[PDB]
């Protein structure tokens, strides 16, 4: 299966299911993406994080 | 001389559709890409975030638009009054609109999950009180007094070194999603309402300002889901652009 | 062995000599909702033996001329006893249905009536008669109550269906020369797993005598008909204060 | 956290759905079996009693002397995917050119498959129905004739902007799904999802869908469930100004992977409007045809 | 550049035609199940459920339309009276049309197996009496006297305790399936007659009404098949609808 | 654009053009246009016999 | 054959035999359902059921 | 987007071909058949008559 | 003050009861919500005119020239993506010609 | 329409001639004394 690794996702750890037609995989369909979240990355920016039962500003 | 026949659904061009196309340029590698703090993988990421809530939506005027985002607490009688009531419909036209939520639920049709609304107080150290932040759901008219909206679900805040509380607007409902309340046929979606009343008084000893403020932040839970994309409704464009 | 009846569900029990049998509707005995199907995080409440017992409406008079009768379900049970209480004060409800429909008559007497059970049982009317005045009935007749409401046009069942095909349906007869009593069991039946009280009506009961009640002169001419109707396996959920529509 | 014996003996909590049957495999019709002469006492199959509301169990080998008939007759006919799976007419969406019905070049039609007779009396035989289904539509001249004309097919979910012009701005279609069709083409086909808040479509609510004090001013919202508002659809003749063919787009639906709960009595008066099961009261037909008498055909 | 040569079927829409169609929304998950009881698989579950069969179908003012679900039974002078005949075809314009069967078998071309219509006695409990009810199969003209239709097959009815009697139509034809018969050629389908004859009498004591009533209730077996979907022809609609 | 319908043996047959019948929920129909190539369908044995 | 689960039947022990194209399962032929019926849940929905050769009022 | 193009021989009706076709009825199982007694298999057993 | 957001759960706030949750999240990915055409330009090539008057017309590749396509792409700052672009040519009067 | 709130039985004449109405044991108290007009009323079974 020789074809160019040309599109703007190679190069990550996510999961790709494409059809293609052409040795381009940047004309590739869409596909389903990986189903992976990182909330904690805006919702929960601190350096030591505490608990929910816990005071914040102990 | 493969033999074929042509079906509908041929010569259209559905917006919507995901399909192999051509290329313009033959073994084109495009630039690689470098670590970028931020990246967004799911938009579920960024509805969990604590945005203001404009629930004082009095103001109109320019000069005046500041005054939006903090609804004031003052020296009352004690007898239970009333400080503020607001809709807890995010894709209706009030508060919630000028949130992430209520901006990224305009360009999605069916909403689930649970809420939250968190309340701040930003008024002196020596200044105590007390406040009742009450959900009540759906059927509910307006409460007339406090001894009616105890009777939902309800939070007893006090103020002190944390200054903030949250009522977790829970999920209490027929439908499994539901769909954008409106005046009409759609207000049976409507999630409820959420009030704040003075459960005992806000009191303030000699120096200290008489008049305080409350800036409420509203965001979203992690059983939280929308589907169904759309165009944005509430929001619109006079021509002439350029 | 199957003539005799005894209905005990809470703290109320029915007797019978004349039964049937009981009729069990679409194959489903009422249950609790499981954690799948539901989606309301509350936790609800299950008041197991004051809202699930039997409750006795009214009384209806069978004449020579009478055309017809249906009750609303849980329109009948929203202004009496703990669940019409329960029902004002929550948002959501889920329950099951056990109906009784009594008519005692003598052996000289001779009738029958269809106890059918009609689900998202819509109301409609006679549209000016002449079909172009573009109506829609009113809340006396639309949520009746426990009084019911008189049908004008059995035969198309005031919706334009027949009352023919209405055994496709829960149904029993009550025939005065076999059995004077129908006892259907209908689960909750709607496409959510909680719903309101005071707003949908899930199904209706329809009671029609198909054949007219005749009797000669001398015997007992007052002979009425009884709705006896339990819930089971309630569930109510959604805390509020008292709203009666 | 149980001690008490009124808790442990409950049968509160019990979700499992109790049923008393069971669905069988039923590829053919039923075979026959051989039947010879009875002449007993206390056997009496032919003898029921409807009463019980329940059916007769009555087979013809316990009521005439039959022969073993092996039948090889499918049902696979009467299925649901073999009832609705047939498109019919929907819809039906006008663009004149001089008019006022839709004078301006573009339509919006509110999306009800309970406005063309022949459609609506089959889904109604059925109160809750959960189906994808499976649209085409098919643009033309009232004369039958084609044209060289392109057109934009927007579906507009509730809440989205609708247009309210030709040259309106919602047309740009960023969310709200569209089709681009030329009228010389063949006709468009698009599947849908089930795209209901609920379980299930329903065709009949017994109920009103908000709460308050009903009265006569706000009696047209008996009837309406909002989980079937699945949208709107909108047409426009793609341009600044304005056309120079007169069109009609028809609208046909089938149904695949259907599911259905709940049968009903199907209706046998004329129906009168939409989303309404109101009937002429003067004008009451029966079900079927008269006699003269009973005894003579 | 795959090599292809379009055949004749193209461009066609064929409403009866199951292909892969475009979707519009992408990634759309539809809300989940429940458990609702009533699912309908086979429209063969529903033929088998007993209707009423509107045998009387003199009466035609709108006053006197449930008279026309029941027919009499009075006393005679035991002759062996006639009390009611009607045709056995369901797909036929009379009294199957009232039915669940009748309705169904007219989206239906051609149908096969047996039938079963199921009389019921509504009179009262110190009346006694017998019933013949024949089916007379085709090429038997409407019976003149008792005496013929006994020739043909036939139940003997005694009410008493049990007051429902069926008569199974069984399925005698020269063809594996029929279809809907009618005046002219297509009466070749005929399925036949049945009737009802006085056997002895209706007796009835002192005190007790003289004249009772009988409900027939109509149905089909487990044999029975229905094949060739059409267009339901016995209902019309008269135009400007809304 | 034409409509070519099949109406079975029973089913309400069309009196005019804009009949009740061309709505074609059950009946089999075939809508083409005359530039495009001939229509063609398949039809099973459909006799009783 | 990673496709999405995202039909009107997905979730019922029902077998289908379906064709499709594309990545969304609600696109894809209707196919052959399974030949099952539950005929005693409407014919004979009673509590204790009784025999054809019986008497049912006994 | 499969890459196809469109050979001669195309948009024609050739009588002699055979080929598969749209079906109008879906899960349409037709008569069964009984023996019926004169089979003909081939025309050549007519002309040995 | 912190400037993180809450973490209260509604299992710490209210009586809860379980609820198997099979609703998913694949509909708000970013290949959901950016895989929907748009009108990102708009090119007139009239006969007499002032603007495109000689048969022929450039385009500055932009697409923040439509309010509601423009208004998406700009809740984030940085974006990479492949792109699919799809030309609808026409007549005014939506009437299509042999050109 | 009150009273059957209360415990009740719904009984149809017959064969069997005869019904049972167990009025059961419904008490603050393991026992309870003779009730009558005054003080004592607070000793009462009910009505029937
Ligand atoms: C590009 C255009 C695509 C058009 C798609 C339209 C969406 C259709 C959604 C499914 C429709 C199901 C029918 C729903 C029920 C009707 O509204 C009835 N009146 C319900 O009672
Ligand atoms: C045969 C014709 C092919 C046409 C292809 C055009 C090339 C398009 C390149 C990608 C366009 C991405 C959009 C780029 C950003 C806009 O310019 C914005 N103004 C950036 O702020």
């Amino acid at each position: 299966s020789h074809e160019n690794s040309n599109s703007a996702t190679e190069g990550s750890t996510i999961n790709y299911t494409t059809i293609n037609y052409y040795k381009d995989s940047y004309a590739a369909t869409a596909g389903k993406q990986s189903l992976k979240q990182d909330p904690d990355k805006f919702a929960n920016p601190v350096k030591d994080i505490f608990t929910e039962m816990a005071a914040p500003l102990k | 001389g493969f033999p074929t026949e042509l079906k509908p659904g041929t010569n259209q061009f559905l917006t919507t559709d995901d399909g192999v196309s051509a290329p313009i340029l033959p073994n084109f590698h495009p630039t690689p890409c470098i670590h970028i703090p931020g990246e967004v993988r799911n938009l579920l990421e960024l509805c969990q975030v604590e945005t203001i809530l404009e629930v004082n939506n009095v103001p109109t005027n320019a000069t005046s638009l500041m005054e939006r985002l903090r609804f004031p607490v003052s020296a009352q009688a004690g007898k239970g009054e009333l400080c503020a009531v607001f809709r807890a419909d995010p894709g209706r036209d009030g508060p919630w609109q000028s949130t992430m939520l209520g901006q990224l639920c305009g360009y999605y049709t069916q909403w689930s999950g649970s809420l939250e609304v968190t309340f701040m107080f930003t008024g002196s150290f020596m200044a105590t009180g007390k406040m009742l932040i009450a959900y009540t759901p759906p059927g509910g008219p307006l409460p007339k007094d406090r001894a009616t909206a105890m009777l939902g679900t309800h939070v007893i805040w006090d103020f002190g070194l944390q200054s903030s509380v949250t009522l977790v607007i829970p999920w209490i409902s027929n439908t499994h999603y539901r769909a954008h309340a409106r005046d009409g046929v759609f207000d049976y979606y409507t999630t409820g309402l959420v009030s704040i009343w003075y459960q005992t008084n806000y009191v303030v000893p000699i120096g200290a300002p008489n008049t305080a403020y409350i800036i409420a932040l509203a965001a979203a839970q992690k059983n939280f889901t929308m589907k169904l994309c759309k165009d944005t409704s509430h929001i619109l464009q006079t021509a002439s652009i350029q | 062995s199957d003539r005799v009846a005894q209905l005990t569900i809470g703290n109320s029990t029915i007797t019978t000599q004349e039964a049937a049998n009981i009729i069990v509707g679409y194959g489903e005995w009422p249950s609790y909702c499981s954690d799948d199907d539901a989606t309301a995080v509350d936790k609800p409440t299950r008041p197991d033996v004051s809202v699930n017992r039997f409750y006795t409406l009214d009384t209806k008079l069978w004449e020579k001329s009478s055309k017809g009768w249906y009750w609303k379900f849980p329109d009948v049970l929203t202004e009496t006893g703990v669940f019409g209480q329960n029902a004002q004060f929550h948002y959501l409800y889920r329950s099951g249905f056990c109906i009784h429909v009594q008519c005692n008559a003598s052996k000289f007497h001779q009738g029958a009536l269809l106890v059918a059970i009609l689900p998202e049982y819509v109301i409609g009317t006679v549209a000016g008669g002449t079909g172009t005045e573009d109506s829609h009935p009113p809340y006396k007749q639309t949520q009746p109550g426990a009084d019911g409401f008189e049908l004008q046009h059995p035969y198309v069942l005031d919706a334009g269906i027949p009352i023919s095909q209405l055994t496709v349906c829960h149904h029993q007869r009550i025939n005065l020369r076999t059995n004077n009593c129908a006892t259907i069991i209908v689960p909750y039946m709607n496409t959510l797993p909680f719903d309101s009280a005071l707003n949908h009506c899930n199904f209706g009961l329809l009671v029609v005598p198909i054949s007219p009640l005749d009797f000669d002169q001398g015997a007992t001419p007052v002979i009425p008909i009884t709705i006896t109707l339990a819930p089971m396996c309630s569930e109510f959920a959604g805390l509020r204060q008292a709203v009666t529509q | 956290g149980d001690r008490v014996a009124d808790v442990i003996e409950s049968s509160i909590g019990d979700s499992v759905s109790r049923a008393l049957t069971q669905a069988l495999p039923a590829p053919t019709g039923q075979n026959t079996q051989v039947s010879s002469h009875r002449l007993d006492t206390g056997e009496v199959p032919a003898l029921q009693a409807a009463e019980i509301g329940a059916s007769s169990n009555t087979s013809d080998e316990s009521m005439i002397e039959t022969r073993c008939v092996l039948n090889s007759h499918s049902t696979a006919e009467t299925t649901l995917d073999s009832f609705f799976s047939r498109a019919g007419l929907v819809g039906e969406i006008d663009l004149p050119l001089e008019g006022t019905t839709n004078p301006n070049g573009y339509a919006n039609w509110d999306i009800d498959i309970t406005g063309y007779a022949q459609m609506r009396r089959k889904v109604e035989l059925f109160t809750y129905m959960r189906f994808d289904a499976e649209f085409t539509f098919v643009a033309c001249t009232p004369t039958g004739q084609v044209v060289p004309q392109l057109l934009q097919y927007m579906f507009v979910p509730p809440g989205a902007p609708k247009p309210e012009s030709r040259e309106s701005l919602a047309w740009q279609t960023a969310t709200n799904p569209s089709v681009f069709v030329k009228l010389t083409d063949p006709p468009a086909q698009v599947s849908v999802p089930f795209m209901s808040p609920a379980s299930a479509y329903q065709w009949f609510y017994d109920g009103y869908p908000t709460f308050g004090e009903h009265k006569q001013e706000k009696d047209l919202e008996y009837g309406a469930c909002p989980n079937n508002m699945m949208g709107t659809f909108s047409v426009r003749t793609v341009g600044s100004s304005k056309s120079k063919y007169p069109l009609v787009v028809r609208i046909y639906m089938r149904m695949k992977h259907v599911r259905a709960w709940i049968p009903r009595p199907m209706r046998n008066q004329n129906y009168l409007f939409k989303a309404n099961p109101n009937y002429a009261g003067n004008s009451i037909k029966p079900t079927g045809t008269s006699r003269s008498a009973i005894t003579t055909l």
